[PDB]
């Protein structure tokens, strides 16, 4: 009935025994990025629909001829099948139209000549961004899908016959859909259309590319999924510059873009998911750039070494046992050093963790992108698919094992990051408030000084808002025995108490907060930055370069399951849509996690014979997106059906190998040893067997697979119980 | 041995249906504090009336999965247990049939 | 080259016959004169042990604070010695577990319904009776070569300074020899073998004689064997982890070879889980060093 | 006030996070009663048979044991169970909360209405995903496969005894399992 007493019950709760685990005018931005998060949200859905179609009109039964008993009998079941599969097609064309409508609306709001020199935030060039790239992937998955075209049209078929389309509106969509369908590059090009008719829409290019661009430089991102979004957007903003009235190339002379730096980016990184299991290849978007064909001296990128993992490990194990030091001594009330050092453990695991998951998925990607061949390969027969070269021969038993384990570190990682969620959130929420109260309460107090001396009201009205904002006073009011609101300086001095306590601040406090504080700052804003001193913006900008991760780092949970996403190694829409029928879906041996269990398997390698369970939740992990994301009863089916039979094929041979190496050893044990040494000396020496870590292996209870606890142990002792009868048998 | 159907057969089910109730009354509970908050003069009343039904419900979920927990252990120790005397019984039985199979070839 | 081959006479095949010519009686003459030769040993590391006691008292203390135990490690005095010396008493033990393994195979089948009597006996035996007679149940298994968890053997000879001294002195034991795992790390003949399953210089004995010597004295001193070998395993998982940071290579040379030594020891240890390692060393530190190990 | 009306909301949400973990806890605790009781079951069985067993082992005579030599190969010959788990991933071992997030996900487009107009009478549904095509498939390789693999590789006790060997030679050994189909591979690249 109190707080302390159901505090109380929860720690006795915990307090139990369980052995056996293991063996102003800011208003209006804001609601105007609301409305294009909103917007976003729509887009993203309308994107995984459509990664996710399949073609609907291979089971129907084609008709040859036009006399048929059942002609007019299965139209009626084609239309009362394919109306919902049109109806989503509908929608996508009316929100791709708003969305591209809306864009082009606030590039002209924000680009009048008036408005051209004032001040805007970067969260909304990000979200512009975001926008453009949105466009990218929405187009690129409309060209991709040829199924989609298809379906339509056999529906459109299936309704012309029955005569349900009489009315004039009815035929008017159907035919604007139909056009949609037809062409290519239909969002792209309508966009690029309506982006010449504005006048100056290439300065706002400009900026929002030097924004990305200055992100990345200084590493302003944690998952590596803003990594490449920050690298797709460079890549598409140069492609819509390039046209009919505006080029890059007498742009950059004027130094308003660097290309240099792009070029450098696309040249060390050349390939990123773009979605699902496709790839977006970022040298397209300069190629296919329209003075591209004057200037392709001007790029190095295009031209063209550095994806070999193999190479990279030492690197990657050295950080690995570094940062799992440094965490494993950190497993009433302490000091602010001691948060402070949790948080930048913390961002530092975080950092790490999406920078192997970024290599991952970029060594991944790039060899999707680059299929090998028989003339290189020798293995790979004469005959294979596209898949088949692209993964299965693609890949060296060094790089196999490479990848294997950096999957089974990035893991491990996350499991002890786990462990310590409590103790991690605690500490972050507590600096980030100690911080923030800090600051509010102490450094703003001496520009409010020399502003109200000064009489700038402007500077005034700002940090009096950030300071009534956020700030929370112990007292409950602010104090009337400051000197500096009066403005006069300080007495030699007036110490201010400030509280602490663990909370981070509201999303909507600390972007309003953060928003304020770089306006100050800004160079184009009569530039507010002119009225400051030096100490004062350099302590600003210093706090606003710092408070950057705090949103991330409150949804902690979030942040890291995000940095250690692998679920997009198991989806092969377009690789399926490239056969055209040809396959339903691909056979067992050309999922990744497949791949490398076999090989760990076959291969007896003693050194990676504990990671063979970790390279085993990939399927779960895809399961978890499969359900959650794209919310796809069937892609669940098929991992489950694929995973009845890959554990099964596990089992079987990790029984077979250790029955047998457990035997070989065992009579290895018993051989006389000066024969041994005799038939060495005579030269015929009977090599001894490599030892192995079975016993991990063996140990092993809780293998975890789509929610199901599978007792390996159990099988394994029924599989040497088998293999024993059999020997004693055979013996007598 | 008598605690061991006690156990299973009138605790567990107990908890269960118990934790059942609390998700349905919880749910109840937090539409009723709802409520409370917009059709009433004084909402810093309903604040504190949900703030108390908030770290009420904490207090009974924590202490019904402490008894529960408590229980599945102890039901588990009295298995074992009796598992391992079961072992014991039966070794014997296994070392009297050798002893008599030896008897009989001698 | 020596004149004799070790493998032509240590052998399985060598120690059942061995066993067979000698007997039970043989088998306990052997392992009283290897409990003299370890009681020996343990009376020449007491030495080291109470001669650095000032030092020890305030390490144990001070686990929570490197700063102060770094200057502390600085004074210890032959910190290599009570190494040798707790490698020699494992390579004995290991030699004593191979003869008793070796007694009981061929016990085994010589003399079947003993053997299962003395097995039966044993194994259901209440472990919360007196130690008075547990000693008497588990020499009696022994002396049929069975896997008693307390050595009675080693319990006698050790028994052969106030009796508080006596136990603080065996407390200190463990937590100097713990300060002194890292050390290892600088010896190149810490390198791991996969063809050998163990070290080049038997450091991996380790485990088994500190379990073996805990034991013993922790028993005949009334202590408790659990909570003594936690605390030496928390010092030594602490001593192992500041050694992670170091990048000094001739410090670091066998750094993993050397951390598979807790794996060791929490696996051949009865008294020690996997999950109390958990708790204060991470698995994956681990199962690096195993990869690292293999090539 | 809008920051009150706030702290109502996450009250409210909180309370139905604490409902969730009441689920998330009841389902656990179900599932363990169930197996636990399973478990007490065998348990109370195998302790009657024990009693029954003891009690029998306790009246055995060595002088009423009797040698047949010509009954010894003519008695049915005891074998142990041999019982291998397989399908571990199929619909019935599902847990409920994935049942409650799977059967809440989109289900897959309703073209089995359409298999009474196909010539060949293949099911629709089967054109749109095949969960059987794994099996299907890897069963069809590896029995490909193995067929290549083989040419790639290519007194009255005596009576006794003498009908045990007979029947031995007679009552020899006598399919959609992987272990069967990995099992005939690897033997056939022996001889």
């Amino acid at each position: 009935v109190t707080l302390e007493d159901a505090l109380s019950n929860v720690d006795l709760l915990e307090e139990l025994p369980l052995p056996d685990q293991q063996p102003a005018r800011y208003i209006e931005q804001a609601t105007v990025h609301s409305s294009m998060n909103e917007m976003l949200e729509e887009g993203q859905e309308y994107a995984v629909m459509l990664y996710t179609w399949r073609s609907c009109s291979r089971a129907i039964p084609q008709v040859k001829c036009n006399e048929q008993p059942n002609r007019v009998e299965i139209y009626e079941k084609t239309v009362e099948v394919l109306e919902p599969e049109v109806t989503k097609l509908m929608n996508f064309m009316y929100f791709q139209r708003n969305a591209i409508e809306r864009f082009c609306g606030e590039v002209r709001r924000l680009c009048h000549a008036e408005r051209r020199k004032d001040f805007v935030s970067e969260a909304y060039l990000i979200t512009l961004g975001k926008f453009i790239n949105m466009f990218a992937v929405l187009d690129e998955l409309k060209n991709m899908k040829c199924s989609v075209k298809n379906d339509h049209s056999a529906y459109k078929r299936a309704a012309q016959f029955l005569r349900k389309m009489a009315d004039p509106q009815s035929i008017q969509e159907s035919q604007n859909l139909s056009m949609f369908l037809a062409n290519h590059n239909k969002i792209t090009q309508s966009l690029q259309q309506q982006l010449e008719v504005i006048s100056g829409y290439e300065e706002l290019l400009a900026d929002i590319v030097n924004l990305c661009v200055d992100y990345y430089e200084n590493r302003m991102y944690l998952t590596p999924s803003e990594k490449h979004m920050l690298l797709k957007v460079m890549g598409f903003g140069l492609y819509l510059m390039d046209g009919s009235v505006s080029n890059i190339y007498k742009l950059d002379a004027k130094k308003r873009i660097n290309l240099s730096k792009i070029d450098k980016y696309f040249k060390q990184l050349q390939v990123v998911p773009l979605f699902g299991d496709m790839q977006i290849e970022l040298a397209r978007y300069i190629k296919t750039s329209a003075h591209y064909e004057e200037n392709k001296s001007r790029w190095t990128c295009t031209s063209s070494p550095q994806y070999n993992i193999c190479e990279q490990m030492i690197q990657i194990r050295e950080d690995h046992m570094r940062f799992i030091s440094e965490l494993a001594r950190y497993s009433a009330q302490k000091t602010d050093a001691e948060y402070r050092k949790l948080f930048d453990l913390a961002l530092q695991g975080l950092q790490l963790l999406s920078q192997w998951s970024a290599h991952v998925m970029e060594v991944y990607s790039w060899k999707l992108v680059h299929p090998t061949d028989k003339y290189s390969n020798k293995d790979c027969p004469d005959s294979a698919e596209e898949y088949e070269r692209a993964t299965r021969y693609n890949y060296t038993s060094e790089e196999k094992f490479a990848l294997v384990e950096v999957i089974a570190m990035i893991k491990g990682l996350q499991v002890l990051m786990g462990r310590m969620e409590s103790v991690f959130n605690h500490a972050i929420r507590h600096t980030v408030y100690a911080a923030l109260q800090d600051f509010s309460q102490v450094t703003l107090r001496e520009p409010l000084r020399q502003a109200i001396k000064k009489k700038k009201n402007v500077i005034q009205s700002v940090l009096q808002a950030i300071r009534k904002t956020v700030c929370d006073w112990e007292t409950g009011h602010e104090p009337f025995n400051d000197p500096a609101l009066r403005g006069e300086k300080d007495p030699k001095g007036f110490d201010i108490k400030v509280p602490r306590r663990a909370v981070g601040p509201s999303s909507t406090q600390l972007y309003m907060v953060r928003t304020m504080l770089e306006s100050l700052i800004a160079d184009k804003s009569k530039t507010l930055r002119s009225s400051l001193e030096g100490p004062t913006i350099l302590d600003i900008e210093k706090f606003h370069r710092e408070s950057f991760f705090y949103t991330h780092l409150i949804n902690f949970s979030e942040t890291l399951q995000q940095c250690c996403d692998l679920s997009q190694l198991w989806f092969r829409e377009f690789f399926l849509e490239l056969t055209m029928g040809r396959r339903i879906q691909f056979p067992i041996e050309m999922s990744m996690p497949w791949i490398l269990t076999d090989h760990i398997l076959e291969t007896k390698e003693a050194s990676m014979m504990e990671y063979v369970l970790y390279s085993l939740d990939l399927y779960n992990d895809s399961a978890h997106y499969a359900l959650t994301r794209f919310n796809k009863q069937f892609l669940y089916d098929e991992i489950e059906a694929e995973v009845n039979l890959c554990f099964d094929q596990f089992v079987y041979k990790l029984a077979d190998q250790i029955f047998a190496y457990y035997k070989v050893m065992a009579g290895s044990l018993l051989l006389d040893k000066r024969l041994r040494s005799e038939c060495k000396n005579q030269g015929a020496t009977i090599h001894l067997p490599p030892s192995n870590r079975y016993e991990t292996l063996l140990k092993q209870r809780h293998v975890q697979l789509l929610g199901r606890s599978i007792d390996l142990n159990r099988l394994i002792t029924q599989r040497v119980s088998a293999a024993m009868y059999k020997s004693l048998e055979l013996a007598i | 041995m008598a605690e061991l159907q006690m156990l299973l057969e009138e605790e567990i089910p107990g908890g269960r249906r118990a934790l059942f109730d609390s998700y349905t009354n919880l749910e109840r509970v937090a539409d009723y504090c709802e409520n409370n908050y917009i059709q009433s003069a004084d909402k810093q009343r309903a604040l504190e009336e949900t703030k108390a039904y908030t770290t009420q419900s904490l207090a009974s979920v924590a202490y019904l999965i402490n008894t529960l927990a408590n229980n599945v252990l102890q039901m588990l120790d009295i298995q074992a247990s009796q598992l391992r005397r079961m072992e014991s019984s039966i070794n014997h039985i296994s070392q009297t049939v050798d002893i008599h199979k030896e008897k009989v070839a001698r | 080259e020596l004149t004799f081959n070790a493998e032509e006479y240590s052998d399985i095949s060598e120690m059942r016959s061995l066993s067979e010519l000698l007997g039970p009686y043989g088998m306990k003459f052997l392992s009283e004169s290897l409990m003299w030769h370890i009681s020996s040993q343990v009376a020449e590391l007491k030495k080291l042990v109470v001669e650095n006691v000032d030092v020890l008292t305030q390490m144990r203390t001070s686990f929570d604070k490197p700063d102060q135990m770094a200057a502390l490690f600085k004074r210890l005095s032959s910190v290599d010695s009570v190494l040798k010396r707790m490698t020699i008493i494992g390579v004995i033990l290991s030699f004593r577990s191979l003869a008793q393994e070796a007694l009981r195979d061929v016990l085994s089948y010589h003399i079947p319904f003993l053997v299962s009597s003395i097995e039966d006996f044993k194994d259901h035996i209440p472990r919360e009776t007196d130690m008075k007679v547990a000693m008497n149940v588990y020499e009696l298994s022994s002396a049929a070569g069975l896997p008693c968890e307390i050595d009675p053997a080693l319990v006698v000879a050790l028994s052969s300074i106030s009796p508080e001294e006596e136990y603080k002195i065996a407390c200190l034991l463990m937590v100097f020899v713990a300060v002194s795992l890292p050390t290892l790390a600088s010896n190149v003949m810490s390198q791991y073998s996969p063809a050998i399953e163990g070290h080049c210089n038997n450091i991996h004995c380790l485990a088994k004689a500190i379990n073996q010597i805990a034991a013993a004295l922790f028993t005949i001193h009334k202590g408790s064997i659990e909570d003594r070998l936690k605390e030496f395993l928390a010092l030594a998982s602490s001593s192992l982890l500041k050694i992670g940071q170091e990048t000094d290579k001739t410090t670091t040379r066998n750094r993993e070879s050397v951390y598979l030594l807790l794996d060791m020891i929490v696996q051949e240890s009865p008294f020690l889980t996997m999950d109390l390692l958990e708790s204060c060393f991470p698995y994956v530190l681990l199962r690096n060093a195993y990869h690292a190990v293999y090539k | 006030n809008e920051l009150e009306c706030v702290t109502n909301i996450s009250l409210a949400n909180i309370i139905r996070q604490l409902s969730s973990l009441s689920k998330y806890a009841e389902d656990i605790f179900g599932e363990l009663f169930n197996e636990a009781h399973s478990f007490s079951f065998r348990v109370n069985s195998l302790q009657e048979r024990v009693d029954r067993l003891s009690v029998s082992v306790t009246q055995l005579d060595p002088k009423e044991e009797e040698l047949s030599l010509q009954d010894i190969t003519m008695r049915k010959a005891f074998r142990s169970s041999t019982i291998q788990d397989q399908q571990l991933f199929d619909r019935k071992t599902l847990p409920i909360p994935l049942q409650e997030t799977y059967d809440v996900c989109e289900q897959p487009p309703p073209l089995n209405i359409l298999t009474p107009y196909r010539d060949d009478g293949k099911e629709g549904l089967k054109f749109y995903t095949n969960p059987s095509y794994f099996f299907d498939l890897w069963k069809e390789k590896m029995l490909q496969d193995t067929e290549d693999k083989r040419k790639e590789k290519r007194s009255v006790l005596l009576e006794a005894i003498r009908k045990g060997i007979q029947l031995r030679k007679v009552e020899e050994q006598r399919e959609n399992d992987v272990a069967t189909i990995l099992s005939r591979r690897i033997a056939v690249e022996y001889s």
